[PDB]
């Protein structure tokens, strides 16, 4: 309604109206809320709203309203302070100070307005950053002094000091210049002796917990930076490790303090400090045992119960123990009197490691990896930890997460839906620790695993969960045993697992146990290689599962097959003793039978695995014969489909024919992916007709758009025709990127390819262009571009301007063309730069535009290639030296690249690229400060050096773009920046110092002398 | 039984897309920057009753930040969101966190790494540790694929209601009416249905 | 739950869309198990569909005999149809729906079952 009245400043402000808008925002709903929100934003954003601040803090009855007034002051203090006249500055100071004092003397406000007092302290701290200590040097003395007057003021002073340490040490890098950050750090350091006094007296005194917890919270912050002596040369460790461990009010903050204390690396030669590092750990662990939990407690149950702050305390404890022990357990490993301490601590960690909480487990698993890696290398350590390691084997074995390969799951045992990647890294970390623990004691690991297994056979412990976690563990330790112990181990495991699928009947049982045997056998290739009769039986059994109706087992049987073959391929190509032929011959013969119930994707994986085998055969004649045998079905289906397309080119209408073609091509893609250079004879068999089929399906697509409109590109029919074109391109790309005979690529492949693809791309409408055309051409240019200079020119002419027009109206349409387009310009610019030199001047200008347009993307794929092209292009022009093309390049484009680079560096919207933008800018500036530009960049007095003109151009450029800067700021910045154009790290610091200064008024120009 | 939930993180990380998926089930592919904040109520059905979140979906782009930390007042829980395809958004997680817990000093907070559906992941799993010392719950999520999309709200609901065994339950399903189509506008649903029949459904290459 | 008085005639995994005729775009509504439920007492059959992990209803309405499954121009595995009284969100609003399935076989078997239901409701 009339909420908008507060936005009119002609009149005085109606505080009660202000408060109604606020409560409508916080306490309202729906439209009135959404409208009060816009009113308040507009109110806050008004460059004069700050003047209304002190009357909102004086006369208002709403704490939120006062908060919002302070947000308005904060904005004014951080961005515009030094533009204020000095009187308003002190008024704002005295007002903010006075409101704080005033709120901490009123015991009722102090209790109930915590948010508003915190916001005020933060505002005061903003004033300190700007004013302290140079125009307020008695701030810390007065603060210490006033801490005696009251307990509420002392408590709140700690909050101010905590927020000050944070703003100076923890969060200054991004928000202040180097010089200002150093200034405030040195200022705090100089006055810390006093601050520590107050904080240590409060902690010894011991008023009440409220003051204590605040003093500890401030201490947590100081420990990030203060000198070691303030910790080890006072009695403050005894307090932390005893007194404040007992009260649960202080126990959380104290543990976090002790973790920070831990994390420092001690002067590693002083026996006193070492004894103190031990003593505070020994005190801390005694207070836990006596006041919280004995080392036998079931922390798994406690954490699951989630009373109070238990869950957070256990997490902090895990963080304290892991932090301290990784840094210091060697302090405990030699003195026999410290041995129970060492082991009780590790015993707590064993109990922390049984909690069900993935993220907490990852934290403790990181520590166990640190430990077992140390024990695998450090002499004489591992026997110390034998019983710990024994317990850890059991923990890890019973909480193995499912590996990628195991495609079955319960909901009812069924198939996966999704690639659990939060699980992939965990499994790897579990495997690594378990592999170490197996090296550390192989006999104990086998005994754990075989007994657990004996107790599944018995049904003594049978379950989905138990057999699975065991099976994954058994798989995961492949390669830790000797070949001989492995032999006897795997035998036993298989014997037992076979017994189990005969006992546990039903469709869900057999799928569980079958997935477990597949996992295990797939993980022991060394075994399979040595026991050919067993390998042959495994493969035939997998072929059997390829006809299973349970889709999970079947898909797993395909992946297990190729996983086995990647490791054992050599055993399928040789003729084994007692065999009438290489086993590859038997697989090929029966492929139609074996694969008949598989989905096409799985058929293609099968053919891909046969290609892995065929590539082990290095007699060319014998390999090519295997290849043609493998390809018999797709090639007969191909020869059929191509006589029936040539004769009356209309059967391709047929949706079934289209599916058939695409699967033929996808089969060649699969086999080409695993055979590489060796696939060439098969490609030559089909290449010419495939490129003719490409033109024929292109005509079909064109004719369907024409007859039905753009919407036709959405139809099943046209998506199927395009799939044919994409797969042909993928096949050619796949071959060319692995080819070893480039002379044939150029003389046989490239010319028919370009004639088939480029005009079709150029003269289709935009929604019918396939971005895969671009991806294919990128590989061609990458692998043979240097041999086809007129082919590279031809590629540009056909795709460059028409693709640019697709992608230069916004940053979102045709995302895949966008990415592929800049990938193609990149490779052309690094390998066949000559193509760009022959570009007409108008088109070279579109090229420079194209590069600059990429800089402005936020899509990192595009942005990064854009910056790289720009950098490579500069290098490419520089390499021409002093010739007309390069001089006209500099005359036309040098300042375009400087200013566009400066634009994305400063607009706050392209932070991700800072490092590459700075790189490009330093290269550009360095060209002028080494006189590697042999021509004047201007049209200014004659003889002027290019360096002088560059300074002038840039001062003018920044002056109009950042008019709130002074001439002196700009001049000092450019002086620093040009002086540092051979030192990337300092140059970057200077640019970051500028990005800070442009966000405020009155930046100090001497900040650029920091280096 | 309602709780104020603030949602924070850099622009583009997928905050509004995530909420909207929970509100309506839709996946909005366009990036329309949030201006200040959008408030939506969101209800879940549990075995302990309905729980209602009032979701304050605030704005990541600074030039749209509105009241900034003013939105955080009286929040009872929060989600911090970053984008695992954008390292810069993980590096700023400590800044959003600082600003959130200066206002809300003791609330349950989830950290969510969004867009794990995108093949080229940049913020590696092993590198995500900020939450350990600050006692945040962490999940990999995708608003596009729904990977773990429910886990942040199930966790927060357990922490707020105080019951670690709380689960989401099926809402009961009332009988639907037997309405006969309107013959007055039967000639009109030719057109509304013609348009929809000739507008192609999105994402036709998906498994569903 | 309000479903134990019903028999499941047919279940399939589907993705359900609702047409925003203002924006002229389809908008996903949920992904889960689509069920045909026959009321033991009235013999009236409905569609009931719930989202996968929240279990939130995203379709609840009679399989009226007046309805007709049409194809969508972009898919051989989906059906469009208009619905006058759906209560998934509460008040019996009207929607143009599209439902897509894993395969064309799933879509065709759905159409068979959808039509059988219409006969049952024709009584
Ligand atoms: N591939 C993918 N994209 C997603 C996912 N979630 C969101 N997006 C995309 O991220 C982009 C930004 O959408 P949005 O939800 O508004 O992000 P935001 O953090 O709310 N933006 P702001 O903070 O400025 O208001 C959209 O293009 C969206 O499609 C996801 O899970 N996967
Ligand atoms: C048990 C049973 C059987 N006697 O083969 C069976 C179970 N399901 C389906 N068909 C038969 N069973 C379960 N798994 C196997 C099995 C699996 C593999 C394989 F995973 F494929 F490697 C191998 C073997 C064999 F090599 F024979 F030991 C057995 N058997
Ligand atoms: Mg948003």
């Amino acid at each position: 309604g009339s909420m908008e009245g507060i936005l009119d400043f002609s009149n005085d402000l109606d505080i009660a109206l202000l408060d109604q808008v606020v409560s409508t925002f916080y306490q309202g709903s729906g439209v009135q809320q959404k409208q009060a929100q816009e009113i308040l934003t507009k109110f806050q954003d008004n460059p004069d709203a700050w003047q209304k601040a002190d009357q909102i803090l004086q006369f208002s009855t709403n704490p939120q309203s006062k908060f919002i007034a302070l947000s308005i002051l904060d904005k004014l203090i951080t961005r515009k302070w030094k533009l204020l006249p000095n009187d308003h500055r002190i008024g704002i100071r005295n007002f903010v100070v006075g409101m704080i004092i005033s709120m901490c003397q009123d015991d009722e406000v102090f209790k109930t307005q915590k948010n508003l007092i915190n916001k005020s302290d933060l505002t005061l701290v903003q004033i300190l950053k700007q004013e302290w200590p140079q125009n307020w040097p008695e701030f810390i003395p007065e603060l210490i002094g006033s801490s005696s007057s009251s307990v509420n003021v002392c408590e709140n002073n700690m909050i101010v000091l905590k927020l000050l340490s944070e703003e100076v040490f923890d969060f200054s890098a991004e928000q202040m210049t180097q010089a200002k950050a150093l200034h405030l750090k040195n200022s705090m350091s100089k006055e810390f002796e006093q601050i520590f006094k107050l904080c240590f007296q409060v902690l010894e005194q011991g008023s009440s917990s409220s003051l204590i917890v605040a003093t500890l919270e401030s201490l947590l912050r100081y420990l990030h930076w203060i000198p070691y002596r303030y910790i080890y040369e006072t009695n403050i460790l005894e307090l932390l490790s005893t007194k404040f461990m007992t009260s649960p009010d202080t126990r959380a903050i104290t543990l976090k303090c002790l973790t920070e204390v831990s994390n420092l690396k001690i002067p590693q030669d002083n026996d006193l400090i070492k004894r103190q590092t031990v003593l505070f750990f020994q005190n801390t662990l005694q207070q836990i045992a006596t006041s919280v939990m004995p080392v036998t407690a079931d922390l798994k149950a406690t954490y699951a119960n989630a009373n109070g702050n238990d869950q957070s305390f256990l997490q902090d404890l895990a963080m304290f123990l892991t932090t301290y022990l990784a840094r210091n357990r060697a302090l405990l490993e030699s003195d026999e009197s410290l041995r129970e301490l060492l082991l009780n601590a590790h015993q707590y960690l064993i109990q922390l490691s049984k909690i069900e909480e993935r993220e907490l487990f990852k934290t403790t698993l990181d520590y166990w990896h640190n430990l077992v890696a140390d024990l695998f290398y450090e002499p004489l350590k591992k026997h110390i930890y034998e019983e710990i390691c024994s317990q850890l084997r059991l923990v890890i074995i019973e909480n193995m997460v499912r590996p990628e390969e195991v495609l079955v799951v319960e909901n009812e045992i069924v198939r996966e839906f999704v690639k659990e990647s939060d699980t992939i890294q965990l499994y790897k970390s579990e495997r690594e620790v378990l592999v170490y623990l197996t090296h550390l004691n192989v006999i104990d690991t086998e005994e754990i695993m075989i007994s657990k297994l004996a107790r599944q056979i018995d049904g003594s412990e049978w379950s989905w969960h138990n057999i699975n976690t065991l099976s994954w563990a058994i798989g995961s330790i492949s390669g830790t045993m000797s070949e001989d112990t492995e032999k006897r181990f795997v035998v036993t495991v298989i014997k037992d697992l076979l017994g189990l699928c005969e006992q546990k009947r039903g469709k869900d049982n057999k799928a569980v146990v079958a997935s477990d045997i597949m996992y295990v056998v797939g993980q022991y290739p060394r075994f399979l290689k040595a026991h050919w009769n067993f390998l042959r039986t495994v493969i035939l059994k997998l072929f059997e599962f390829m006809h299973e109706t349970h889709e999970g087992v079947q898909d797993m049987a395909c992946d297990t097959f190729i996983k086995i073959v990647q490791k054992c391929k050599y055993h399928f190509v040789i003729q084994q003793p007692r065999e009438s032929e290489p086993f590859i011959q038997t697989i090929i013969r029966d492929i139609q039978k074996t694969t008949a119930d598989l989905q096409p994707q799985q058929v293609h994986t099968f053919y891909k695995a046969c290609g892995i085998i065929i590539s082990e055969e290095r007699s060319v004649a014998e390999r090519n014969r295997l290849l043609s045998d493998l390809m018999q079905l797709p090639n007969m289906a191909w020869d059929t489909i191509v006589e029936q397309s040539t004769a009356n080119p209309t059967l391709l209408l047929d949706s079934e024919t289209v599916k058939i073609i695409a699967n033929i091509i996808k089969t060649n893609v699969a086999v080409c992916t695993s055979m590489g250079a060796d696939f060439y004879p098969q490609l030559g068999h089909i290449y010419y007709n495939m490129l003719q089929l490409y033109r024929a399906v292109s005509s079909m697509i064109s004719a369907q758009v024409a007859a039905e409109g753009l919407i036709a590109t959405k139809t099943p029919k046209v998506r199927g025709l395009r799939t044919i074109k994409k797969e042909i391109l993928k096949l050619v790309e796949t071959y060319i990127s692995k080819a070893r005979n480039l002379d044939d690529v150029v003389k046989v492949l490239v010319e028919p390819l370009l004639n088939a693809v480029l005009e079709d791309y150029m003269n289709n409408v935009p929604d019918a262009r396939d971005a895969e055309v671009l991806n294919c051409m990128t590989t061609v240019v990458e692998k043979v571009g240097h041999m086809i200079p007129q082919g590279v020119i031809l590629i540009l002419q056909s795709v460059f301007e028409c693709t640019l027009d697709m992608i230069n109206k916004d940053f979102t349409e045709y995302p895949e063309h966008r990415v592929e387009f800049y990938k193609l310009l990149k490779v052309i610019n690094e390998k066949s730069f000559a193509a760009f030199l022959e570009l007409p001047p108008a088109a070279f200008k579109l090229f420079v535009d194209a590069i600059c347009w990429a800089f402005k993307h936020n899509n990192r794929d595009v942005e990064v290639n854009g910056l790289q092209i720009a950098l490579d292009l500069v290098k490419n022009i520089e390499r021409m030296g002093n010739v007309p093309f390069a001089n006209e390049f500099h005359k036309n484009y040098f300042f375009i690249f400087v200013s566009e680079t400066f634009f994305v560096l400063t607009d706050s919207d392209h932070k991700s690229g800072f490092s590459k933008q700075a790189l490009l800018l330093m290269k550009l500036i360095s060209l002028v400060y080494d006189n590697k530009i042999s021509v004047p960049l201007y049209q200014v007095p004659q003889g002027t050096s290019n360096q002088v003109y560059l300074s002038q151009y840039l001062a003018n450029m920044l002056s109009n773009a950042f008019p709130h800067l002074t001439s002196e700021q700009i001049a000092s910045f450019l002086s620093a920046l040009t002086k540092q154009c051979k030192d990337l790290v300092v140059f970057k610091g200077t640019l970051r110092d500028f990005l800070v200064q442009i966000k405020e008024v009155g930046g100090d120009p001497t900040d650029y002398l920091f280096a | 039984v309602q709780f104020k939930l603030v949602l924070v993180g850099d622009g583009g990380t997928g905050k509004t897309t995530f909420v909207k998926r929970h509100l309506t089930g839709e996946f909005e592919k366009k990036y329309v920057a949030t201006l200040g904040v959008e408030v939506h109520p969101l209800v879940f059905h549990t075995n302990r009753g309905p729980i209602k979140f009032n979701v304050w979906d605030t704005a990541g782009q600074e030039k749209f930040g509105g009241l900034r930390d003013g939105y955080y007042i009286q929040a009872q829980c929060a989600i911090i969101m970053f984008d695992v395809t954008s390292r810069v958004t993980y590096k700023n997680v400590p800044n959003w966190h600082r600003d959130l817990v200066r206002v809300c000093e003791n609330i349950p907070i989830v950290l969510c790494g969004n867009k794990v559906d995108i093949k080229d992941r940049k913020v590696k799993a092993k590198s995500i540790v900020f939450h350990r010392k600050k006692n945040l719950q962490y999940y990999d999520i995708s608003a596009k694929s729904n990977y773990n999309f429910e886990k942040p709200f199930l966790w927060l609901a357990r922490k707020l209601i105080g019951d670690p065994n709380l689960e989401f339950v099926a809402m009961p399903a009332l009988a639907p009416p037997e309405v006969v189509m309107d013959p007055a506008l039967a000639a009109q649903y030719e057109h509304d249905l013609e348009v929809a029949q000739t507008t192609a459904l999105p994402d036709e290459d998906d498994d569903l | 739950t309000m479903e134990e008085d019903e028999e499941v005639l047919y279940k399939v995994r589907a993705k359900l869309f609702r047409f925003d005729a203002d924006a002229k775009e389809w908008k996903e509504r949920g992904t889960g198990d689509c069920k045909f439920l026959k009321n033991k007492k009235t013999n009236k059959v409905r569609i009931l569909m719930r989202r996968d992990k929240t279990l939130k209803i995203c379709a609840n309405h009679i399989i009226a005999p007046e309805y007709t499954l049409k194809p969508n121009v972009g898919s051989d595995r989906s059906w469009v149809y208009a619905c006058t009284a759906d209560i998934a969100e509460g008040e019996a609003e009207a929607f143009t729906f599209a439902i897509r399935f894993g395969s064309k076989e799933n879509a065709d078997k759905f159409k068979e079952e959808f039509e059988k239901a219409q006969e049952i409701n024709k009584k």
